[PDB]
RNA sequence: AGUAGAAACAAGGCC
RNA sequence: GGCCUGCU
């Protein structure tokens, strides 16, 4: 019953920023994948990982049915597809964010 | 055959005929009224009649609707426990007896010999209401006493002390007035009723906050030794007793668990000496044994407590004693916090640290407080705020793992990645892992039970309507009330002078302010 | 002989004689819970109070040609001051501990027979055979349970007719048992406890308690069996499972 | 950074955590002194309630009564007691087509009681006031000192042992010219009509303690002998009328009203479609027991029982009749201190009528000023309402009646509510299109509230959606959540005995692990502290310790005597075999199999000299005060041991003038002791009948000597013996 | 003094 | 000074 699209990824320089969105057709998640390694968890709607806080930020609109996850001064180690997640099991099929 | 014969009649029946609506008559004439009565919209009739202000409208509650609770103002909050808490120290001897075991009087001075470097006591703040040089003459009437218990044969079990003039005004003796006939005393003008007044009014201060921040903190020691339980049969048996394995681990080393300890023990000690010597002042020192890191068992002497004359018939009746414990804390920078203690100067202590060797000065706060049966009573049952903690706790374990098919225990204990918000610093709202939500509601409960009064119930009762009222409109479930004035007035009466029940109205303030966002 | 013998030493006093002749027996009742003490309001306060007395315990007058007045060291058992509106006596808890230790002892192989439900719990749980717990959430809804398991299908007064019959075959009165189901209970619980000298009063107690059904409401999640229902504190929970199974089955 | 427990709630919400907003850990507060302040101010507060009603002088007390009944219609949203017969009778009415049957069914029932019940039903009761020595006594007590009385003046008909001939001997000392009481100081006082109609119908006024949840004390009352019997039978009645309505939440447990909230919150969520909105109100009641006019209560009693027996609606009408007359002793008085001159004196409360004002405080004196007209005899005329619950199944029927008046059939408007009821306290769900009409709806559902004489408490009471609410500390959140902190008190030593508490500890373990959710391992932890304080009050350690106490040493030589340890009591020194698998079973039953033998006799042991049983209902039942709640017994699983001992008596009456009642208990006991040797049945079954004493026991005598001796140790010898021994104490009762 | 908080304790009564 | 009571 829920899909998820992530828009908002692509390249970016080193301290740059970023802003993922997820729309959708419950509480919200970004979590990512770099290509070396399963699931890490990144923000959920708010608690951030000890390595992204600070930097990143999480929002929702429930108006317009999108969570947004807005990185700023990225580092080489942000490299990963980020997925968006709904909860009560629903999973986005990620967008590629490339920090370089 | 026969008819049961149930009949009004006489002075009876009068008042039958006296206890009808305005505009009967008659008993008889009512019941024929009420049989021939039908429903012919009545209630209608009256509606349409009755005033229209006669309303119940609802005024919605929005985040901007809730203010914040007023304090009293007035003179600082003062200290109200019947023992120091923050500001205890332990003299040890380090012997391998349980808590229970062992001779009171005999390890109190062993503990007492262990320390030197006494000096002559001298006044440092006075009590600023009593006679200062009685709470003097009565430590060295105690440290002498003492003396004498050690020179003789066998240490007694309980000592009875002589009932000078000192302890006879610290403990309140033939103070109370003596009971006479009414007839026999009418003309005299100061004859008037008991001082019944609302209690004095003091605002908050910050010394109750920082000693509840302590109380939550870890220590050196394991202040909780329990008992044996059947050995587990079933896996439930395993799991519940690998849960309770963890809670004992995470709260054995808190000051909370000490406080209750020192409570329970206190509390029966004086009990049992008030049932028993009910006449004669007792001696008994205040003692608590503790483990180690390195697993060996210690006693600890944080003081003494002398029991006044205890002919207690009501549950209410006040027995006074007079309680001395040893410490380090100099009262000249929160006096405010000790306006009912005497504090002296006793001696210094020299413990090691890197800067040379302190030798502090080792201070005794000296005081005359009271308690009752039911006090003395709900005190020796202090351990059950450990309940109602781990009651919680594993009430959210339970509540959480009930999403996830399995027991997550474990990892809560150790991976500690989850937190709840359990305090604010400048910075903003702190989190912390589920064992410092344990010690924090563990010296929420202990805190409940030391400061205990009439405000509490009433605050709690009130503020947790509020706070119903607040977790609905979080909820986005539209609430509403009907006088939420007469609420806020409901709750600010509770405040008086309690700190604890002051900080709790802070503490609701502070999260009123947090929330609705 | 002993019977009518203080019989007659109670009427030969006046008072006594007066509440013996002119007291009817239905007031009974009434003359028997004749009492001035107070029904306490705070018990726990007062046992944690009277336990540090030294005597705080009530006793029959018998204790005193029983038990010794003082033990080894000479701590006192028993005081000959009697109770407040009793002939009993107070004594101190040591004289408990101390027939317990040095008492007369007697055969205590019949409190099985008598106390048959506690047994039959013990039985029941000993032989039982425990299971894997599971952890997911319990509906726990409310439900009207039978909680004793031993009912033998009567209600109380249903019951109490037959207890009486066979505690007290002589008051029963007009009553005569109609069904057989009662007249086997009778029979069975007669030549069972011919000769047990426990208490008539208790052995009718554990009687109504075992043959009785009495039922409660309470918040269960699958069992609802009498025997599977004595045990939800340990089966069911708010997020897990222990299956379980009774010796009996 | 500084802790907070408060703000957990931010994460958890505050149902899922509302056990931490009850300070049940700490003594609650008590009341120190007298109760008469609270007392006159209740009057006060009740007779200003109903000011502009009408004022009456009754013939026979002479007392001033004010009714508000029928009075002007409420103008503002302050409580008010001016209830309107004609609206009541007409929601008596349609609670009566809604439930077709109920009136005249429950009127059956309880006619079938009234005419079978007898007087020692009485005696089932708790503190009451006893008119002849003026003071609280047990039921048993008063209700035999008022039936010496009786017989002592003539009225003599309670000999037939029925409650309904108790109460037409109680009526018809209403019409006697003196009556004659008895005081120790014997004296015989005369008392008139007057006098005795006011002793009959007056109140006994006392401080409620150990009240958890409000700063300030209050005062409860407590009614004599009399009135006892029509009460029970209008309670009766009542019980009967609530137990067929779904509605009322009183005459059931904890558990029950919880099954009924949930089903009544889903039959009006689920019913209402997405049109209709749904809103939860959860109401208490401000002022509900003074604003309840017994006259009312009248009225509802007999549209009750209509078309009935006349004598079955004359004896229950007389309950409400008295109650409307009823009058309040003031309290125990007051205590004044003199500290110029060190002294203390307390003054009665009868002395207020007549004692000067100087003493007393601005508050107090106004009170009393306030009050004083209405005094007659030292007590207070309290007619325009009840004083502490004494009607709560009658209240709860008015309750129900309004709720059920709101069925969308009396409403004729698209708003509609339901809810449950429980006196004081209330849960409404109201359904409505529109806002607009939940409004509407409240507003009718309170407007009818007080043309009924009841008030909504505006402050304690607010209206959410539905799905979360509050009832009787039970908080409601998608479902009932667990709480914990209202049975924390009942976790530690009953303080019945040794057997007794260890059984009601385990049992109350049990139960909230089944009701109210206790977690296994904190209910593990529970154990273990209840053993810690078990050991530490009984003074039993367990033995291989070395905590010298009074009893240490008989503990210790028992141990080191015990082969196999382990089948030793906690009581007696042993080990704990308890765990969350034997919270059911008793300390005996599970430590059997391994006691030794001769420790088992010993302790099991039927001639021991500690175990004392009185009667089947006192076996086995502990009365355990719950916190925030009425007296409530419990069933306690236990074997008769030596450690069932029952603790010492007070023992403070050997220096009151009245003394002589523990001679009177002592002789009573010799009594009942030797009819029950002579009638093994008379505590399991009370005996009926209408013969004295001596006649049954003589007659047994002769009876079972005969026939002992036709089978038995008896001889020829004794048991002539016996016949003359009979016939001696014939002969001496005959002089 | 102290406990405590709308009234009390800080022993009572009897010789 | 001697003795009594500790929910009456």
């Amino acid at each position: 019953q829920v899909q998820l699209q992530e828009s908002g990824g692509g390249l970016v320089q080193a301290g740059g920023s970023l802003r993922l969105s997820c729309a959708a057709s419950y509480t919200m998640g970004w979590f990512r994948q770099a290509p070396g390694k399963e699931r890490e968890f990144v923000t959920a709607i708010a608690n951030y990982a000890d390595s992204v806080k600070g930097r990143f930020t999480i929002s929702r609109d429930n108006a317009k049915n999108t969570a947004y996850l807005q990185m700023n001064s990225l580092k080489p180690e942000d490299t990963a597809v980020y997925y968006c997640a709904g909860k009560t099991d629903y999973w986005g099929q990620g967008t590629q964010v490339t920090v370089s | 055959t026969i008819e049961e014969r149930f009949e009004i009649t006489g002075t009876m029946r009068r008042l039958a005929d006296q206890s009808l609506p305005p505009n009967f008559s008659s008993l008889e004439n009512f019941r024929a009224y009420v049989d021939g009565f039908e429903p012919n919209g009545y209630i209608e009739g009256k509606l349409s009649q009755m005033s229209k202000e006669v309303n119940a409208r609802i005024e919605p509650f929005l985040k901007t609707t809730p203010r914040p609770l007023r304090l009293p103002d007035g003179p600082p909050c003062s200290q109200r426990s019947k023992f120091l808490l923050m500001d205890a120290l332990k003299l040890s001897i380090e012997d391998p007896s349980h808590e229970g075991e062992g001779i009171p009087l005999y390890d109190a001075i062993k503990c007492m010999r262990t320390f030197f470097g006494w000096k002559e006591p001298n006044v440092v703040k006075p009590h600023e209401k009593g006679i200062n040089p009685n709470y003097l003459l009565a430590w060295k009437q105690v440290l002498a006493e003492l003396q004498d218990i050690e020179n003789e044969e066998k240490i007694p079990k309980t000592k009875n002390m002589k009932k000078t003039s000192q302890l006879k005004w610290a403990l309140g003796e033939n103070m109370a007035p003596e009971k006479v006939d009414f007839d026999d005393c009418k003309d005299v003008s100061d004859l008037k009723q008991y001082d019944s007044d609302e209690p004095e009014l003091r605002s908050l201060a910050s010394w109750i906050q920082s000693e509840f921040n302590k109380a939550c903190e870890l220590t050196d020691s394991s202040w909780i030794e329990l008992d044996e339980i059947g050995e587990d049969v079933a896996p439930i048996e395993h799991i519940a007793s690998m849960r309770r394995n963890y809670f004992t681990a995470e709260v054995s080393h808190c000051r909370a668990t000490e406080y209750i300890m020192k409570g329970v023990y206190i509390n029966t000690a004086l009990l049992n000496a008030s049932c028993a010597a009910m006449d004669d002042f007792q001696l008994i020192p205040m003692i608590s044994k503790c483990r180690t890191k390195e697993g060996r068992r210690k006693t600890n002497l944080y003081g003494f407590i002398i029991k006044g004359r205890s002919h207690l018939r009501n549950d209410t009746d006040v027995v006074n004693f007079v309680s001395m414990e040893f410490s380090l804390t100099d009262p000249r920078l929160e006096p405010h916090k000790w306006e009912k203690y005497c504090v002296l100067e006793i001696g210094d202590m020299l413990l090691r640290s890197a800067i040379g060797q302190v030798s502090r000065p080792m201070f005794l706060y000296v005081r005359t407080n009271g308690t009752s049966k039911i006090k003395m009573k709900w005190g020796m049952e202090m351990r059950r705020c450990l309940l109602q903690s781990l009651q919680q706790i594993e009430s959210m374990i339970e509540a959480e793992s009930s999403v996830k098919e399995k027991d997550m225990t474990k990892e809560f204990f150790e991976n500690k990645s989850e937190t709840w918000p359990i305090g604010e610093s400048p910075k903003g709202v702190e989190e912390g892992s589920i064992g410092k939500v344990c010690r924090t509601l563990l010296a929420k409960s202990v805190f409940n039970s030391l400061y205990a009064s009439p405000q509490l119930e009433g605050f709690s009762a009130e503020s947790r309507k509020l706070l119903l009222i607040v977790q609905a409109l979080r909820d986005n479930l539209e609430p509403g009330t009907f006088d939420l004035g007469g609420l806020y007035e409901a709750i600010e009466e509770c405040l008086i002078n309690d700190p604890w029940v002051l900080l709790n109205a802070s503490w609701f303030n502070s999260f009123l302010t947090h929330a609705l966002r | 002989m002993e019977r009518i013998k203080e019989l007659r030493d109670l009427m030969s006093q006046s008072r006594t004689r007066e509440i013996l002749t002119k007291t009817t027996v239905d007031h009974m009742a009434i003359i028997k819970k004749y009492t001035s003490g107070r029904q306490e309001k705070n018990p726990a306060l007062r046992m944690k109070w009277m336990m540090a007395m030294k005597y705080p315990i009530t006793a029959d007058k018998r204790i005193m040609e029983m038990i010794p007045e003082r033990n080894e060291q000479g701590q006192t058992l028993w005081s000959k001051t009697n109770d407040a509106g009793s002939d009993r006596v107070m004594v101190s808890p040591l004289a408990v501990t101390w027939w317990n230790r040095n008492g007369p002892t007697t055969s205590a192989v019949h409190y099985p027979k008598i106390y048959k439900t506690y047994f039959e719990k013990v039985e029941r749980l000993k032989h039982g055979t425990f299971g894997p717990v599971h952890f997911r959430n319990q509906v726990k809804i409310r439900r009207r349970v039978d909680i004793n398991p031993g009912h033998a299908d009567l209600s109380a007064k249903e019951a109490q007719d037959v207890i009486m019959e066979v505690v007290f075959p002589n008051e029963v009165g007009a009553r005569i048992l109609t069904s057989e189901s009662q007249l086997t209970i009778t029979k069975e619980k007669k030549e069972e406890l011919q000769d047990c000298k426990i208490s008539p009063l208790m052995v009718a107690y554990m009687l109504e308690r075992e043959l009785v059904r009495k039922t409660r409401f309470l918040p269960v999640a699958g069992g609802t069996s009498s025997v599977y229902i004595e045990v939800l504190h340990l089966t069911q929970g708010t997020c897990w499972e222990q299956m379980y199974t009774p010796g009996g089955e | 950074m500084d802790v907070n427990p408060t703000l957990l709630f931010l994460k958890v919400p505050a149902q899922n955590a509302i056990s931490t907003t009850f300070p049940y850990t700490g003594d609650p507060p008590y009341s120190h002194g007298t109760g008469t302040g609270y007392t006159m101010d209740t009057v006060n507060r009740t007779h200003q309630y109903s000011e502009k009603g009408r004022w009456t002088t009754n013939t026979e007390t002479g007392a001033p009564q004010l009714n508000p009944i029928d009075g002007p219609l409420p103008e503002d949203n302050e409580p008010s007691g001016y209830a309107q017969t004609d609206c009541v009778l007409e929601a008596m009415a349609f609670l009566e087509e809604s439930h077709p049957g109920i009136f005249e069914n429950s009127c059956l029932e309880t006619m079938e009681v009234v005419q079978q019940t007898r007087v020692d039903k009485l005696t089932q009761g708790r503190q009451t006031y006893d008119w002849t020595l003026n003071r609280n006594q047990p039921a048993a007590t008063a209700l035999a000192n008022t039936i010496e009385v009786f017989r002592s003046n003539g009225l003599t008909a309670n000999e037939s042992g029925r409650l309904i001939d108790f109460l037409k001997d109680v009526m018809e000392s209403m019409d006697k010219e003196e009556m004659e009481i008895t005081t120790h100081f014997k004296k015989k006082q005369r008392l008139n009509k007057r006098s005795y109609l006011i002793r009959a119908l007056t109140l006994n006024t006392m401080t409620k303690d150990a009240e958890r949840g409000k700063l300030k004390r209050r005062a409860i009352a407590t009614p004599g002998m009399q009135i006892r019997g029509f009460v029970y039978f209008v309670e009766t009645l009542a019980r009967s009328i609530c137990e067929k309505l779904e509605q009322s939440g009183l005459p059931v447990g904890g558990n029950e009203k919880k099954a009924k909230l949930a089903n009544v919150v889903r039959k009006m969520m689920t019913n209402s479609q997405d049109t209709e909105l749904s809103f939860t109100i959860t109401g208490d009641n401000t002022k509900w027991n003074e604003n309840q006019n017994p006259r009312m209560f009248l009225a509802m009693i007999t549209y009750i029982t209509r078309n009935q027996p006349e004598w079955f609606r004359n004896v229950l009408s007389i309950a409400p009749i008295m109650f409307s007359n009823k009058m309040a002793r003031l309290g125990k008085g007051y205590m004044f201190e003199s500290k110029s001159m060190k002294l203390r004196t307390q003054i009665p409360a009868e002395m207020l009528a007549s004692i000067d004002l100087k003493y007393f405080n601005d508050s107090t004196r106004k009170k009393i000023e306030k009050i004083r007209p209405l005094l007659i005899d030292g007590t207070a005329s309290l007619s325009p309402g009840m004083m502490m619950g004494m009607f709560n199944m009658l209240s709860t029927v008015l309750g129900v009646s309004i709720l059920n008046l709101g069925q969308k059939r009396y409403t004729k408007t698209t708003y509609w509510w339901d809810g449950l009821q429980s006196s004081d306290d209330f849960a409404l769900i109201v359904n409505a299109p529109n806002h607009e009409g939940i409004q509407a709806g409240v507003d009718r559902f309170y407007r009818t509230c007080k043309l009924l004489g009841i008030n909504m408490s505006k402050k304690k009471s607010y209206i959410n959606r539905t799905g979360t609410f509050e009832f009787t500390s039970f908080f409601y959140r998608y479902g009932f959540v667990a709480n914990f902190s209202m049975e924390l008190p009942s976790f530690g030593v009953s303080g019945i005995n040794e057997s007794a508490d260890m059984s009601i500890g385990v049992t109350v373990i049990k139960n909230n692990m089944i009701n109210n959710d206790l977690g296994p391992a904190t209910a593990q932890m529970a154990l273990q502290l209840f053993i810690k304080d078990y050991r530490y009050t009984y003074r039993c350690h367990r033995g291989d310790t070395q905590i010298q106490t009074r009893r240490s040493f008989e503990i210790k030589k028992l141990w080191e005597q015990t082969r196999s340890k382990a089948g030793l009591l906690v009581s007696d020194g042993g080990p704990n075999l308890y765990n969350i698998r034997n919270l059911h079973i008793p300390e005996v039953c599970l430590k059997w199999e391994l006691m030794d033998e001769d420790y088992q006799g010993r302790l099991c042991n039927p001639l021991n000299p500690f175990v004392s049983h009185k009667e089947i209902e006192s076996v086995n039942n502990a009365v355990m005060m719950p916190a925030h709640g009425p007296a409530k017994n419990m069933e306690y699983d236990a074997v008769a041991t030596t450690h069932s001992w029952i603790p010492k008596r007070n023992r403070s009456i050997l220096n009151t003038s009245q003394r002589g009642i523990l001679e009177d208990e002592q002789m009573y006991q010799k009594c009942c002791n030797l009819f029950e040797k002579f009638f093994p049945s008379s505590s399991y079954r009370r005996p009926v009948g209408i013969s004295s004493m001596v006649e049954a026991m003589v007659s047994r005598a002769r009876i079972d000597a005969r026939i002992d001796f036709e089978s038995g140790r008896i001889k020829k010898e004794e048991f002539a013996e016996i016949m003359k021994i009979c016939s001696t104490i014939e002969e001496l009762r005959r002089q």
